[PDB]
């Protein structure tokens, strides 16, 4: 039975060794993609707020 | 003794028969088996390890 559940670990750890590996990269990915669209927004925030004083001045 | 002397002879045959064609199978199926037990453990070990 012993045998049996050590079968089992490496099986599963191995595929969830693989899993941590790709959500390591894509939770990366995810989160330099956040970041850029979060500051993408402030910038297009500085730009509405030039244009609106530029149109109140 | 004479009995005896031909039923050790005998006995000697068949350990020499089994030492040399039942033993070496055997010791073989014996050793895979090891080969696989070390390396089940050892990979468990590396799986948890990575």
């Amino acid at each position: 039975a012993e045998r049996e559940a050590m079968l089992a670990k490496t099986a599963a750890d191995n595929r969830k060794s693989a899993e941590q590996v790709a959500a390591a990269q894509a939770d990366y990915e995810k989160e330099m993609a956040e970041a850029r669209a979060q500051a993408s927004a402030l910038r297009d925030e500085a730009r509405a707020a030039g244009r609106s004083v530029v149109d109140e001045k | 003794m004479s009995i005896f002397i031909g039923q050790l002879i005998g006995f000697a045959v068949i350990a020499f028969i089994i030492v040399k064609w039942v033993v070496p199978p055997v010791r073989t199926l014996m050793r895979n088996q090891q080969e696989a037990v070390r390396a089940a453990l050892a990979e468990s070990a590396e799986a948890a390890k990575k």
